[PDB]
RNA sequence: UAUGAACUCUUAGAGAAAUUACUUAAUAAACGAAGUGAAUUGAAAUAUCUUAUUAACUUCAGGAAAAGAAAUCAAACGAGAUUCUAUGAUUAGUGUGAACGAAAAUAGAGCAGCCUAUUAAAAUAAGUAAAAUGGCUUUAAAGCUGUUUGAAUAUUGUGGG
RNA sequence: UAGAUGUGCAUAGUUAAACCGAUCAUUAAAAUAAUGAAUAGUGUCUAAAGUUAGACCCGAAGCCUGGUGA
């Protein structure tokens, strides 16, 4: 059964492990980009 | 016997420039051993790679490739 | 900055070797020869060769 | 590498990164980098380990690795005996240091050294060389024997002699350095 | 008038066939009082036969003709549609020597 | 037909993109080539095989890229670079099978030849051709290749097929 | 104006196959000695079909590759 994972999550983890910078900085986010922006997704990252 | 051996280098062709004792005169040209060569020989400048080349200055031919002496002493 | 990348294609030629730039050399010199031209005396003798092969 | 130094010159053997790094105790101004022409044919875009040493055309090779009773093949590798050997150079005078294959020291024996497996001017040659095997050639053209070499068979092809070495350019930075 | 109308045959040839003639012409169409040992194109100094391979004197080297066996059997195809295949050198593609070759030698 | 203006981020450095701090800082996808390279599946199981020089990944590159003017094919007559489509062809052939699978030639789209390459290159090619061995490809040839060895000089018949 | 040009099928069968041929094959030589095999095709439309493709439709558990997440 699901699970209350999100319980006391904090920002400043979404920003360090979604965030853009989280991405355009690496090789395999660059592919995340690139796929979503393929897709024309407004939401990036976070 | 066989029809089929091992392949195996006989040596690289040099001519000799110091009359190195125990090998050759000075100007022998025969087949020596590649490391000797590549490692004593060259860098000391003691014999020289005899390429075509080098054989058409000199005139020479490959029928002048001789035979190492190991008696010879200067 | 245009000028620089250009020169920079171009540094290899200073580790050329003297054939190489012998044969650089002889194409400025061939190009500069030209095409030889046909003379209006050399092309009757050739319609001559045409109608003689095609009318007779 | 860990190169020797060279005699009478104050230009080092180049790292196999190209960088052509002076000593502090040779005074030269900033503003000042010792550039190498680019490879013609660029760098090996696979197995990057040829591109820091005298691999001829050898490379990494895949296959199989057939079994005998039912031929089931497996992937695997074919590696290139390569090795690290201190060659003589007759121009720089020292032993260069770098890593090459048995094949290209057979090579080196057949063309009569080290120095004239690098002068080669053949298409397949400056292949085989490779960015390292460029570098060992730009600096032995910068040797006073191979600027003499070749200044003597312009002539005999019938090119007209022939600014500055880098070397004069070095020793014109100490006078030019000290006062 | 025909001397006009000669010309004008030659100048419609294809721009290929006038191109070779024009840097290997034949001793027939140069002068009637020229010498074929000088009056030569800078192209025949360099190879006497563009169709034959030429060994170079300072190099003992064979050097390749300057038309391979296929583009000499395109010249020859060109110039017999046009009536100037006499003024080609020497060919083993040309008809007459394929035909001698045969007739003379047999299979 | 001209012309004024045209902010911030992606995109100096740093950072939690659209901030900081500076400054007349600036290039997605798909398509291309090479490298690496599966499995589902079919064979009514399953190893060779097939799926498949596939998908995918990495590198590099341009508006296209790649390829290209015969060390090509034919067969005793001759054709004459490369690329794309169809036929040839459920063919020759390979494989125990299941299946895989050309070329010549033909037709059409385009057509262009050259080295003095309409952008600036060769003094005509030696560790190469080729051999043994381990593999790839494959019909046993040809072609690719690690290791160990290793030629000849042109139809006045030298070299490859 | 004229010439040529453009898949294919059929028109002759027979044998493993060629030579051969209204005959051919086996008979280790051949021979009516014996046995088998000979006469309208081709194109199109309509419809039903075999084969290969998802192949009448829906439905797995699982296998592989690349990515995501502590
Ligand atoms: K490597
Ligand atoms: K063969
Ligand atoms: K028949
Ligand atoms: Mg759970
Ligand atoms: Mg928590
Ligand atoms: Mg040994
Ligand atoms: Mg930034
Ligand atoms: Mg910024
Ligand atoms: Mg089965
Ligand atoms: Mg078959
Ligand atoms: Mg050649
Ligand atoms: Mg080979
Ligand atoms: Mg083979
Ligand atoms: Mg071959």
């Amino acid at each position: 059964g699901p699970r209350p994972t999100m319980s006391g999550a904090t920002r400043l983890v979404q920003k360090r492990r979604h965030g853009f910078l989280s991405r355009v900085k690496t090789k395999n986010g660059q592919k995340t980009l690139k796929r979503r922006l393929a897709k024309g997704r407004l939401r990036l990252s976070a | 016997a066989s029809h089929r051996m091992r392949l195996q280098d006989q040596g690289v062709v040099v001519r000799l420039l110091e009359d190195i004792p125990k090998f050759g005169r000075k100007h022998a040209i025969f087949r020596i051993e590649r490391g000797r060569m590549r490692n004593e020989w060259f860098p000391k400048n003691k014999a020289e790679y005899m390429t075509p080349a080098r054989f058409q200055e000199l005139g020479l031919t490959r029928d002048a490739i001789g035979e190492v002496d190991r008696s010879f002493v200067i | 900055e245009e000028q620089e990348k250009e020169a920079k294609k171009s540094a290899a030629k200073a580790m050329l070797t003297p054939v190489q730039e012998y044969n650089r050399k002889q194409r400025e010199l061939r190009r500069a020869r030209g095409q030889p031209a046909l003379t209006e005396e050399m092309l009757a003798k050739i319609g001559e060769v045409v109608a003689r092969n095609k009318l007779g | 590498y860990h190169q020797p130094r060279v005699p009478s010159s104050a230009i080092p053997i180049p790292n196999v990164s190209g960088r052509v790094p002076l000593p502090d105790s040779t005074p030269v101004p900033e503003d000042f980098k010792i550039e190498i022409p680019s490879y013609p044919y660029g760098p090996r875009r696979v197995y990057h380990q040829s591109n820091t040493g005298l691999y001829g055309s050898a490379l990494i090779r895949f296959g199989n690795n057939v079994s005998k009773r039912n031929e089931i093949k497996t992937r695997r590798k074919w590696r290139p005996n390569v090795q690290q050997k201190r060659l003589w150079s007759k121009s720089l005078g020292v032993f260069v240091r770098t890593r090459v294959t048995t094949r290209v020291l057979r090579t080196i024996d057949k063309v009569g050294g080290l120095d004239e497996y690098l002068l080669g001017h053949k298409a397949a040659r400056v292949k085989e060389l490779g960015p390292w095997g460029w570098m060992l050639r730009w600096r032995i053209m910068q040797t006073p024997e191979i600027r003499e070499r070749f200044a003597k068979e312009r002539e005999a092809l019938g090119l007209p002699p022939r600014e500055k070495s880098l070397e004069e350019q070095l020793r014109e930075f100490q006078v030019a350095g000290i006062q | 008038a025909t001397v006009k109308q000669h010309v004008q045959l030659a100048l419609s040839l294809p721009p290929r066939l006038r191109t070779f003639l024009a840097r290997y012409p034949p001793a027939s169409i140069l002068p009637a009082g020229a010498d074929p040992e000088t009056h030569k194109t800078p192209y025949q100094e360099e190879s006497p036969n563009p169709f034959m391979p030429t060994k170079h004197p300072i190099t003992g080297k064979w050097h390749n003709p300057k038309y391979s066996l296929r583009r000499q059997a395109e010249l020859v195809k060109l110039a017999q549609e046009h009536g100037v295949e006499e003024l080609l050198p020497f060919t083993r593609k040309l008809n007459e020597e394929k035909l001698r070759k045969r007739v003379e030698l047999g299979l």
